[PDB]
This record gives C-alpha cells, sequence and structure tokens, in this order.
C-alpha cells in the first residue's frame, strides 16, 4: 500500500588534526662563551642542533 | 713600548703607524731614525723625518 522512497544512506567523518610539521628553534648565540668576536674580524660558527 | 694585546680569535694584524709632528721635529733634528723593533726580533718598521 506504500509506495517506498528507495533511499538509506552511509556516512564516514575524516579528521585533519594536526600541521605536517613542527618546526623546534633553538636559537644560536654565536660569539658563544669561552670565545670572543672582534670587530673586523673573520671567522666560522657552528651550530649542530 | 708599544704592547699589542689582541683578544682570543683575531689572528692577523695590519698596522699603520703615522708620525704627526715629524714636521716640527724637523726644526730640532737634523736626522732620526726610529726602529720599531717589531715581535720576537723582526724589525718591521722604520719611520723617519
Ligand atoms: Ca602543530
Ligand atoms: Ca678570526
Amino acid at each position: 500500500s506504500v509506495t517506498s522512497d528507495r533511499t538509506y544512506y552511509g556516512y564516514g567523518d575524516v579528521s585533519v588534526k594536526n600541521e605536517p610539521v613542527n618546526v623546534v628553534v633553538s636559537p644560536f648565540s654565536f660569539p658563544g662563551a669561552n670565545a670572543s668576536l672582534s670587530s673586523g674580524g673573520q671567522g666560522v660558527f657552528k651550530k649542530p642542533d | 713600548w708599544i704592547r699589542v694585546v689582541n683578544q682570543s680569535d683575531v689572528e692577523n694584524v695590519k698596522l699603520e703607524i703615522d708620525w704627526v709632528n715629524a714636521n716640527q721635529a724637523a726644526n730640532y733634528f737634523d736626522y732620526a731614525r726610529i726602529l720599531v723593533t717589531g715581535p720576537n726580533g723582526q724589525v718591521k718598521g722604520y719611520l723617519s723625518l
């Protein structure tokens, strides 16, 4: 007696939470400790991490 | 007479020594020859009137 509207459903959800990367900074204080940078000087400074 | 003290980084230094009142001492001296007895026996400088 009923004319069914033939439509059933399925569903799902997608969760995009974080950003791809975290650029953790540990800044450099390049004259350093137990060192010295003078005017006109020339050299190299290294920070591994 | 002139002690040059460097900091822990400086390695190469070029000094220009200049005699400014030489034109006044020309009225007092007839010949005056200054030899800057350098670091460890070398004589790297010679000034005159
Ligand atoms: Ca993040
Ligand atoms: Ca240097």
